[PDB]
C-alpha cells in the first residue's frame, strides 16, 4: 500500500481510506518517542500537523511541494482544536494566552 | 509598542471556570427547539440543535433561504434567515448555548472524587445531594439565631424554625441553595479563620487536615475563579459538525449520540419553562428540576449516575467527557499520516548501508506531488492537470524523472513494535522492481526484522528540515552504535559471521600448506585459481599500520604466521588496524569487537564502509563455503545409551532406598531429579566432546585432531546461528520437562530430535511449548507497559545546561559479585567524565585530571596503572535545575562524542531500558518493576536509625521496643519492633545508623533516608542490572541513573522560614529557592528538606503541565482539579507540545524553544 | 437517589381524594375564579378597554374570534 | 558527504544546530535565492548545503554576516525613496 | 468558479449535470472478465444487456 | 410509490458511536469521509488554472480583459450582464458581444490554447 494524499474523515480531518489512494499509515505514540529520541523535531511536527490533522497546512504543503518549496506553514491540529470546543462545551473555559 | 488584539503566535494555555457571561460570548444564538433537520427537506430547522442562523450555512457561501447565493455576498446577513454567508466550516467552529430554567449542578465539580463543591464548602456529598434533590433544606448565613451556616434541616424542622425567626435567618433547598452557599461564602474571611486555628491548637489530628484543605482554598481566591460558577446557569452547546447528522447510502442517517443528550436537556428545560407559566404544583416542578439536573449530567459525563441509554439501542450514550477520553491514555493513541505506505520486506544484500529498495509503484504514488512539480518545472507537462494524466499513463519519462526527485531525498522505514529510536531509520531510496521493500541485512538487527512475512512502513520527509533531520539524525549510517551500550548495533548477524569464521579458519594439511606469498593480493590469486586451500597454515608478507604517532599511521611489514583465508580478508581491513585483529578464528564474538575498534580508532566513515565490505565478503565466502545441514550432521555420542542406563540404574537404587524407608518421598523426588539432571549434563558434554574435535586428520605423518569442520558445529562455534542449549536437544537428550503446575517431571525426555520422540514425550514437550508461547507473549506485553511508565516519568528530560559545575559523583567500582568480577571497572567507567583528579598507586601524580571524558585511551591508561575505583559524575547528581548538564551525563550515543545540548536523554534512557525487557525471566521483569516502582518488599529488614549504643526496653506487648542512645546528642529514639522476627543486632554493641538490626530485604525508602542519595542510586542500578546482566543484556548504568533521578525528583521540607513546613516538592523548585535565600531576600531564612523516593508511576503523576497529565492520567480529575485552580499550562514540555502540534522543546526544536523562553518574560 | 424513586416517594405521601373531596375542591376553584371575575367587572378601564376593543371589532380591524368566544347563552 | 554527516558535525559541534543551519542554507538555494559555493555533483539542495559545511565556507555566523550585509544593500537602494516619505512631516 | 466558466465559454463544452461514478478496475490488479450479473429492482425496465 | 419515500425516513438515525467490530474497536463515525472537502490534488490545479487564465488574458487587447473579466467573475465581485458592461464602456450592446467572441477566438487557436486546453479531460 501507498498513499500521497487521499480522502479524509469528516469528524476528525484525518486520512480515511475509501476509493482511490488508500488510508495512510498510523503513526502511534511509540513512533513519536523515536523521533523525540532522535532530534527529529521537524520530522515530528510535519508528521502530526501538515501530514495529517492540519486541514489548512496540508494543502499549503501540497501546493508548496509542487511549487518547488519544501516548507511547511504549520498551524494547529484539528484533534486539539476540537478538544478546545469539547472542553469548552463542557462547563470549562479554556483559552490561549499572551502573544 | 502597541499591545495587540487579534492573532499572533500564542504561548501558554490557561484553563478556568466559565462564568455564564463567559458562556454567552461563545454562543451565536440560544438553541430553543429540540428539532434537528426538517424531515422532508434535510435542511436544519431554525433555533434547533442544527441551525444555520446559530451555527453556519450548510454549503459554502450560500445563504440558507437562497436569496444570497453568490460568492460576492460574504459578510451579509440575509434579511429572512439570520444567516451570514460564509464557509460551511464555521458549523465546525461556532458554538451555541441554552438558558437553563432552574440552576443545574455541574456533575464534574460535584462528583469528581474529591468534591470541589464539597470541600470548598466543607460540606459532605450525601448532604449536598440531599439538598439538591429537594429532600432537605440547608441554612445559608443563618445569623445570630439557633442554627449554624452549614446546618441541614428537614421539612418539619424548617417549619418549626421559621415560626421562631421569620427573617434574619435564611434556608433554601435545591441548586439555588448550593449556588447561594458558594456565593455568600467568603474565601479570605475563611482563610483568616484557618490561619488562626492552625496556630492556636497544636494537634496532629487537627492541623494535618487543616493544611490539606487551605491550600486549595487560597489557590481558589488566587485562581480568579468564582465559587458560584460551579452551578451552571447557561449550558453551551457543541458546534454541530463536531456532532454531525451526515447521511449514508440508502438514505439512512447517522448522528453523534450527543444529539440525543442535547435534545433531552432542551426538551426538559423547555417543559420546565412551561411548568412555571402553568404555575404547576411544586410536586411536579421539583420532579422536573430533578430531571433537568439528570439530563445535564448524562450530557456532560454519562456514567456517574444511572447511565442513560441511547435511543432504541441498548448501548449507552457517549457523553462530552467521553469525547475527550474514548479509557486511560486516549488522546495519544496515534494518528494516520499522509505520504506513507507499507509492504512486505525482503533482503537485498547488494545494498550499501545507507540505502533500501523501494518499489517502482510505491515510490511513484508516494512522491506524486514532487513528480507533478518536477514534471512541469522542466516542461515535460504543460500544466499539473496533464502532469497527473502523465504519471497516470506511466509514460517512460516519468520514471526517469522519479529518479531525479528520489536521489538526495531520504525516506523513513519503521517496523512494527517500535522499541528504541532505531525502530525508525532513514535510508536513501533505491528504485526497485516488484512490490517488496528491500532492507539492508545489517540494519536487520536494530529493527528486529526477520523475513518470515514481516512488513515495514515508509514515510516521506516532506519539508527541507525533515530531509536534513532524516539525513543527519535518523540516517542508517549515523546510528551504527546502540544508544543502550556504546557497542555497534550494526553487527554481522549470522549468514555473514559463518562466512568470516569459515575464512579465518585453518585445517591441518591443505592445498598450499607452507608456501610464502608476497602480499594479500597474491593470496586471493592462490585461492581463486584452485591452488591454495582457504584454510592452510601459510606465511604471507603483510603490512599493517598503527597510528602511534601524533595522529599519523606508522607502517610495519613482516612475515606474519597466518592462513590463506585470513590473508584475503586483510585486503578489507582499513589502514591503522593491527593484523592481529584477523589472525584468529573470527566468530561473531571476535567479529563485532573488530568492528568496534575500527570506529574508536579510524572514525565513522571508515567504519561504515568497513561494515559493508564485511557483509559483502561474508555473504560471498559463506556462499562459496557450501555450508549445509544434513541428517548425519547431528552426531549422537556412542556412549549415550550407556549414560542413560547408568542414571536409570541410580534412580532404581534411590527407589530401592525409598521402599525400605531409608529415604523420604520428598528426598526421593529431589534426589532422583539430581541424578537425571547430572545425566543430561553428562550426555551434553559427551556429545560436545565428540562433536567439537573428533575430526582426526593427518599432516605428513600419522594423526592429529582439530576443531571440527562439520556444518552444525561451525554454526554454533562461530555464533552465526544455534546455541549449545539448543544443539543439546538434537544429539544429546533434551532436558527434563515441567508438568503444568510447575514441578519438573522426574523422568526426563531421554530421546532427542535426531531420533524420534514418542507420544508420551511429545505430549509432555507440549506444555513447555505452550507455556513458552504464552510466557513470551505476556512478557512482550509487560515490557511495553514498562517503557510507557518509564517515558512517562522521563519524556520532558533534556540535556539543557552545558556543565552544571559540580564535584559530586558516585564512586565507581567493578561489581565483583562474590566470586570474581561480574563486570569490570573499564566498562562501568568508560564514557563518563571524572569528578576529580585520579592518582596513580602513588600520588603527587595526576594520571587523568579532573573532569575528562574517560575514553578508550584513558581507560587503558587507567588499566595500565592499578586504579581500582574512580569517582564519576552521574545524572542523579547533576546540579542543573530542570534538566541535565552535558558533562554529568556522559558521552554515549549512536555517535561517539559527549552528549550534545538538547538531546532528549529522558526518552532514550527509558527506551534503552525497556527494549531488552522482552528477554528477561525473586527475579525477572517484574523484579525490575518492583525496583523502579520503589515497591517495599513484604518482610523487610529494619536499619539502625541513629548512631550509638543500642538496648532493649519494655517487654513483649506485641511490639518489643528498641532504644538507641547516641554518645553526644539526644537519645529519645525508640522503635517498636515485633520480636517474633529473629533479630541480628548485637544487643550491647554500638550500632552505626543504617546497619542491620534484622536481616532480609530492605526498603529503598530507608536506604535513601539512612545511607543517602548516593547509596539508593547505587542500590537500584546494581539490583536492576543484576536482572539484565543475568540474561546477558548490556545496559549502561547511565540510563538507570536518569530514571532514578526522576524517582527522587521530590523532597519534603523539614524547616521553614519561607513556604510550608511539610509539603513535598521538587528539589529543582526548592533548591532554586533556598539558593535564592543564601543571598538576597533574607540573609539565610532558607529551609532544609529531605529527598523523597517515588516509584516511577507515582513520580510521573506529578507533572506541572496539565495537558501532559490529561494524556495518561484520568482525564476528568486532571481537567476538573486544574480548572478549579485556574491553572496555566506554559507548554514548555514534550508531551503537550506534541498534543498541540508544534516543535518539540528538544533536538532541532530545542533551538526554537530557547529563543522563545527568552523573549518571554522580557520586552 | 435516582429521580424515579424520589418522585414516586414524594407523591406517595399525597393522599387519595374521597369521592366527596373532589367536589370540595371544584367548589373552591369556582369561588376563586368567580371572585376575580367580580373584581375584573368592577374596573372602569376593563369596561372601557373591552369597549375600546369592540370599537375595533366593528371597524373591521379584527374579528369576533379575536375578542370573545361567546356570552352567557 | 551524502553517506554520513560526521565531517560536517566537526565544523559545527551540535549535530542539532547543523540540521538547522544546513536547512537554512538549503532554503537560500531551493527557493531560488542563491547559487552554490561548491561544484554540484547533481546533489540536491539538501546535500549541497551540507557540502558547504564540510568545505567550511558556510555556517550560522557566515550566513548572518552576509544577511546583515544584504539588509544594508537593499536599504541603500530603497534609500532615496523612503526618505521621500517626509510626508509624515 | 469564474475562471472555470471562462474555460467553458472558450472551448464550448456543455457542462454536465452528471458526475462520473463508473465501477473501474482497481489499480494494479488485472485479469479477465468471466461473468456479469445484473439485479434490477422490480419495476425498473430490464436494460439491454440485462 | 410514496412507501419507499415514507420507508426511508421512518428509520431513526444510527448511533455514530456504534462499535463497528474491529480489533481496534473502531466506531462507525471513524469511517464516514469528508465529501465537502476539495482534495489538495485539485486545489493545486485551481491555484494553477488561476495563473493560466491570467497569462492568457494578458495576451488580449487591454479592453478585452476588462470585458472578459467582467462577463465572468474573474478578479471582481460578481459577473456582469453584458449590457451592464456596455454602460461602463460608452459604446454598448452588440459592440461588446464581438469583443467577447473575438477574445475567445484569439485564445482558441493552438498557441494560447495549448496551456488552457489541458484543464479539460
Ligand atoms: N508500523 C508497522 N510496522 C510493521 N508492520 C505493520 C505496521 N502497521 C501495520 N503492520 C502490519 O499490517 C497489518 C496490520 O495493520 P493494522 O494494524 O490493522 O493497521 P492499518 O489497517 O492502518 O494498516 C499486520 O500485518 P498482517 O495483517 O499481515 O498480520 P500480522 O500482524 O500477523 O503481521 C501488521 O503486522
Ligand atoms: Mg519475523
Ligand atoms: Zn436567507
Ligand atoms: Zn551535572
Amino acid at each position: 500500500h501507498a498513499r500521497s494524499t487521499g480522502s479524509y474523515s469528516l469528524v476528525t480531518q484525518q486520512p480515511l481510506g475509501g476509493k482511490a489512494q488508500f488510508g495512510g499509515q498510523r503513526f502511534g505514540e511509540m513512533e513519536v518517542w523515536a523521533l523525540e529520541a532522535y532530534g527529529a523535531a521537524y520530522t515530528l511536527q510535519e508528521m502530526l500537523t501538515v501530514k495529517s490533522d492540519d486541514v489548512n497546512g496540508r494543502t499549503k504543503m501540497y501546493k508548496n511541494i509542487v511549487d518547488g518549496n519544501h516548507q511547511m506553514e504549520p498551524g494547529m491540529p484539528e484533534s486539539f482544536n476540537v478538544l478546545l470546543k469539547e472542553i469548552r462545551s463542557l462547563g470549562i473555559n479554556i483559552e490561549l494566552e499572551d502573544e | 509598542l502597541k499591545a495587540q488584539t487579534k492573532t499572533e503566535e500564542f504561548d501558554a494555555i490557561k484553563i478556568a471556570l466559565a462564568s455564564p457571561d463567559m458562556i454567552r460570548s461563545w454562543s451565536f444564538g440560544e438553541v430553543k427547539k429540540p428539532e434537528t433537520i426538517n424531515y422532508r427537506t434535510f435542511k436544519p430547522e431554525r433555533d434547533g440543535l442544527f441551525c444555520a442562523r446559530i451555527f453556519g450555512p450548510v454549503k459554502d457561501y450560500e445563504c440558507l433561504c437562497g436569496k444570497y447565493k453568490r460568492l460576492k455576498h460574504r459578510g451579509v446577513i440575509c434579511e429572512k434567515c439570520g444567516v451570514e454567508v460564509t464557509q460551511t466550516k464555521v458549523r465546525r467552529e461556532r458554538m451555541g448555548h441554552i438558558e437553563l430554567a432552574s440552576p443545574t449542578a455541574h456533575i464534574w465539580f460535584l462528583k469528581s472524587l474529591p468534591s470541589r463543591i464539597g470541600l470548598l464548602l466543607d460540606m459532605p456529598l450525601r448532604d449536598i445531594e440531599r439538598v439538591l434533590y429537594f429532600e432537605s433544606y440547608v441554612v445559608i448565613e443563618g445569623g445570630m439565631t439557633n442554627l449554624e451556616r452549614q446546618q441541614i434541616l428537614t421539612e418539619e424542622q424548617y417549619l418549626d424554625a421559621l415560626e421562631e425567626f421569620g427573617d434574619e435567618f435564611d434556608a433554601k433547598m435545591g441548586a439555588e441553595a448550593i449556588q447561594a452557599l458558594l456565593k455568600s461564602m467568603d474565601l479570605e474571611q475563611e482563610c483568616e479563620q484557618l490561619r488562626e486555628e492552625l496556630n492556636e491548637t497544636n494537634s496532629e489530628t487537627k492541623r494535618k487536615k487543616l493544611t490539606k484543605r487551605i491550600k486549595l482554598l487560597e489557590a481558589f481566591v488566587q485562581s480568579g475563579n468564582k465559587p458560584e460558577w460551579m452551578i451552571l446557569t447557561v449550558l453551551p452547546v457543541l458546534p454541530p459538525d463536531l456532532r454531525p447528522l451526515v447521511p449514508l447510502d440508502g438514505g439512512r442517517f447517522a448522528t453523534s449520540d450527543l444529539n440525543d443528550l442535547y435534545r433531552r436537556v432542551i426538551n426538559r428545560n423547555n417543559r420546565l419553562k412551561r411548568l412555571l407559566d402553568l404555575a404547576a404544583p411544586d410536586i411536579i416542578v421539583r420532579n422536573e428540576k430533578r430531571m433537568l439536573q439528570e439530563a445535564v449530567d448524562a450530557l456532560l459525563d454519562n456514567g456517574r449516575r444511572g447511565r442513560a441509554i441511547t435511543g432504541s439501542n441498548k448501548r449507552p450514550l457517549k457523553s462530552l467527557a467521553d469525547m475527550i477520553k474514548g479509557r486511560f491514555r486516549q488522546n495519544l493513541l496515534g494518528k494516520r499520516v499522509d505520504y506513507s505506505g507499507r509492504s512486505v520486506i525482503t533482503v537485498g544484500p547488494y545494498l550499501r548501508l545507507h540505502q533500501c529498495g523501494l518499489p517502482k509503484k510505491m515510490a511513484l504514488e508516494l512522491f506524486k506531488p514532487f513528480i507533478y512539480g518536477k514534471l512541469e518545472l522542466r516542461g515535460l507537462a504543460t500544466t499539473i492537470k496533464a502532469a497527473k494524466k502523465m504519471v497516470e499513463r506511466e509514460e517512460a519519462v516519468v520514471w526517469d524523472i522519479l529518479d531525479e526527485v528520489i536521489r538526495e531525498h531520504p525516506v523513513l522505514l519503521n517496523r512494527a513494535p517500535t522499541l528504541h529510536r532505531l525502530g525508525i531509520q532513514a535510508f536513501e531510496p533505491v528504485l526497485i522492481e516488484g512490490k517488496a521493500i528491500q532492507l539492508h541485512p545489517l540494519v536487520c538487527a536494530a529493527y528486529n526484522a526477520d523475513f518470515d512475512g514481516d512488513q515495514m512502513a515508509v514515510h516521506v520527509p516532506l519539508t527541507l528540515e525533515a530531509q536534513l533531520e532524516a539525513r543527519a539524525l535518523m540516517m542508517s549510517t549515523n546510528n551504527i552504535l546502540s544508544p543502550a551500550n556504546g557497542e555497534p548495533i550494526i553487527v554481522p548477524s549470522q549468514d555473514v559471521v559463518l562466512g568470516l569464521y569459515y575464512m579465518t579458519r585453518d585445517c591441518v594439511n591443505a592445498k598450499g600448506e607452507g608456501m610464502v606469498l608476497t602480499g594479500p593480493k597474491e593470496a586471493e590469486r592462490l585461492y581463486r585459481s584452485g591452488l591454495a586451500s582457504l584454510h592452510a597454515r601459510v606465511k604471507v608478507r603483510i603490512t599493517e599500520y598503527e597510528k602511534d604517532a601524533n595522529g599519523e599511521l606508522v607502517a610495519k611489514t613482516s612475515l606474519k604466521d597466518t592462513t590463506v583465508g585470513r590473508a584475503i580478508l586483510w585486503m578489507i581491513v582499513p589502514k591503522g588496524l593491527p593484523y592481529s585483529i584477523v589472525n584468529q578464528a573470527l566468530g561473531k564474538k571476535a567479529i563485532s569487537k573488530m568492528l568496534n575498534t575500527c570506529y574508536r580508532i579510524l572514525g565513522l566513515k571508515p567504519t561504515v564502509i568497513f561494515a559493508d565490505q564485511i557483509m559483502y565478503t561474508g555473504f560471498a565466502y559463506a556462499a562459496r563455503s557450501g555450508a549445509s545441514v544434513g541428517i548425519d550432521d547431528m552426531v549422537i555420542p556412542e556412549k549415550k545409551h550407556e549414560i542413560i542406563s547408568e542414571a536409570e540404574a541410580e534412580v532404581a537404587e534411590i527407589q530401592e532406598q525409598f521402599q525400605s524407608g531409608l529415604v523420604t518421598a520428598g528426598e526421593r523426588y529431589n534426589k532422583v531429579i539430581d541424578i537425571w539432571a547430572a545425566a543430561n549434563d553428562r550426555v551434553s558434554k559427551a556429545m560436545m566432546d565428540n562433536l567439537q574435535t573428533e575430526t582426526v586428520i593427518n599432516r605428513d605423518g600419522q594423526e592429529e585432531k582439530q576443531v571440527s569442520f562439520n556444518s552444525i558445529y561451525m554454526m554454533a562455534d562461530s555464533g552465526a546461528r544455534g546455541s549449545a542449549a539448543q544443539i543439546r536437544q538434537l544429539a544429546g537428550m533434551r532436558g527434563l520437562m515441567a508438568k503444568p503446575d510447575g514441578s519438573i517431571i522426574e523422568t526426563p525426555i531421554t530421546a532427542n530430535f535426531r531420533e524420534g520422540l514418542n507420544v508420551l514425550q511429545y505430549f509432555i514437550s507440549t506444555h513447555g511449548a505452550r507455556k513458552g508461547l504464552a510466557d513470551t507473549a505476556l512478557k512482550t506485553a509487560n515490557s511495553g507497559y514498562l517503557t510507557r511508565r518509564l517515558v512517562d516519568v522521563a519524556q520532558d528530560l533534556v540535556v539543557t545546561e552545558d556543565d552544571c559545575g559540580t564535584h559530586e559523583g558516585i564512586m565507581m567500582t567493578p561489581v565483583i559479585e562474590g566470586g570474581d568480577v561480574k563486570e569490570p571497572l573499564r566498562d562501568r567507567v568508560l564514557g563518563r567524565v571524572t569528578a576529580e583528579d585520579v592518582l596513580k598507586p602513588g600520588t603527587a601524580d595526576i594520571l587523568v585530571p579532573r573532569n575528562t571524558l574517560l575514553h578508550e585511551q584513558w581507560c587503558d591508561l587507567l588499566e595500565e596503572n592499578s586504579v581500582d575505583a574512580v569517582k564519576v559524575r552521574s545524572v542523579v547528581s547533576c546540579d542543573t535545575d530542570f534538566g541535565v548538564c552535558a558533562h554529568c551525563y556522559g558521552r554515549d550515543l549512536a555517535r561517539g562524542h559527549i552528549i550534545n545540548k538538547g538531546e532528549a536523554i529522558g526518552v532514550i534512557a527509558a527506551q534503552s531500558i525497556g527494549e531488552p525487557g522482552t528477554q528477561l525471566t525473586t527475579g525477572g521483569l517484574p523484579r525490575v518493576a518492583d525496583l523502579f516502582e520503589a515497591r517495599r518488599p513484604k518482610e523487610p529488614a529494619i536499619l539502625a536509625e541513629i548512631s550509638g549504643i543500642v538496648s532493649f526496653g519494655k517487654e513483649t506487648k506485641g511490639k518489643r521496643r528498641l532504644v538507641i542512645t547516641p554518645v553526644d546528642g539526644s537519645d529519645p529514639y525508640e522503635e517498636m519492633i515485633p520480636k517474633w522476627r529473629q533479630l541480628n543486632v548485637f544487643e550491647g554493641e554500638r550500632v552505626e545508623r543504617g546497619d542491620v538490626i534484622s536481616d532480609g530485604p530492605e526498603a529503598p525508602h530507608d536506604i535513601l533516608r539512612l545511607r543517602g542519595v548516593h547509596a539508593v542510586t547505587r542500590y537500584i542500578v546494581n539490583e536492576v542490572q543484576d536482572v539484565y546482566r543475568l540474561q546477558g543484556v548490556k545496559i549502561n548504568d547511565k540510563h538507570i541513573e536518569v530514571i532514578v533521578r526522576q524517582m527522587l525528583r521530590k523532597a519534603t521540607i523539614v524547616n521553614a522560614g519561607s513556604s510550608d513546613f511539610l509539603e513535598g516538592e521538587q528539589v529543582e523548585y526548592s533548591r532554586v529557592k533556598i539558593a535564592n535565600r543564601e543571598l538576597e531576600a533574607n540573609g539565610k531564612v532558607g529551609a532544609t528538606y529531605s529527598r523523597d523516593l517515588l516509584g516511577i508511576t507515582k513520580a510521573s503523576l506529578a507533572t506541572e503541565s496539565f495537558i501532559s497529565a490529561a494524556s495518561f492520567q484520568e482525564t476528568t480529575r486532571v481537567l476538573t482539579e486544574a480548572a478549579v485552580a485556574g491553572k496555566r499550562d506554559e507548554l514548555r514540555g514534550l508531551k503537550e507540545n506534541v498534543i498541540v502540534g508544534r516543535l518539540i522543546p528538544a533536538g532541532t526544536g530545542y533551538a526554537y524553544h530557547q529563543d522563545r523562553m527568552r523573549r518571554r518574560a522580557a520586552g | 437517589t435516582d429521580p424515579v424513586r424520589m418522585y414516586m416517594r414524594e407523591m406517595g405521601t399525597v393522599e387519595l381524594l374521597t369521592r366527596e373531596g373532589e367536589i370540595d375542591i371544584a367548589k373552591r376553584i369556582e369561588d376563586g375564579i368567580n371572585q376575580v371575575q367580580c373584581s375584573v367587572a368592577e374596573y372602569p378601564e376593563a369596561i372601557t378597554y373591552l369597549l375600546e376593543q369592540y370599537d375595533r371589532v366593528e371597524a373591521e380591524e379584527a374579528r369576533l374570534s379575536d375578542l370573545i368566544t361567546g356570552f352567557v347563552d | 558527504a551524502r553517506v554520513t554527516v560526521q565531517d560536517a558535525v566537526e565544523k559545527i559541534g551540535n549535530r542539532f544546530d547543523l540540521v538547522l543551519v544546513a536547512a537554512r542554507r538549503a532554503r537560500q538555494m531551493q527557493v531560488g535565492g542563491k547559487d552554490p559555493l561548491v561544484p554540484e555533483e547533481n546533489d540536491k539542495t539538501t546535500v549541497i548545503a551540507l557540502r558547504e559545511i564540510e568545505e567550511g565556507l558556510i555556517n550560522n555566523q557566515i550566513l548572518d554576516v552576509r544577511e546583515r550585509q544584504e539588509q544594508q544593500e537593499q536599504e541603500a537602494a530603497e534609500l532615496q525613496a523612503v526618505t521621500a516619505i517626509a510626508e509624515g512631516r | 468558479t469564474p475562471e472555470e466558466k471562462l474555460l467553458r465559454a472558450i472551448f464550448g463544452e456543455k457542462a454536465s449535470d452528471v458526475k462520473d461514478s463508473s465501477l473501474r478496475v482497481p489499480n494494479g490488479v488485472s485479469g479477465t472478465v468471466i461473468d456479469v450479473q445484473v439485479f434490477t429492482r422490480d419495476g425498473v425496465e430490464k436494460d439491454k444487456r440485462a | 410509490d410514496k412507501i419507499r419515500k415514507v420507508l426511508k425516513i421512518a428509520k431513526e438515525p444510527i448511533s455514530m458511536e456504534t462499535p463497528i467490530g474491529d480489533d481496534e474497536d473502531s466506531h462507525l463515525g471513524d469511517f464516514i469521509e469528508d465529501t465537502t472537502l476539495e482534495l489538495p490534488l485539485d486545489s493545486a490545479t485551481t491555484e494553477s488554472l488561476r495563473a493560466a487564465t491570467h497569462d492568457v488574458l494578458a495576451g488580449l487587447t487591454a479592453r478585452e480583459a476588462k470585458v472578459l473579466r467582467m462577463r465572468f467573475g474573474i478578479d471582481m465581485n460578481t459577473d456582469y450582464t453584458l449590457e451592464e458592461v456596455g454602460k461602463q464602456f460608452d459604446v454598448t450592446r452588440e459592440r461588446i458581444r464581438q469583443i467577447e467572441a473575438k477574445a475567445l477566438r484569439k485564445l482558441r487557436h493552438p498557441s494560447r490554447s495549448e496551456v488552457l486546453r489541458s484543464f479539460l479531460d
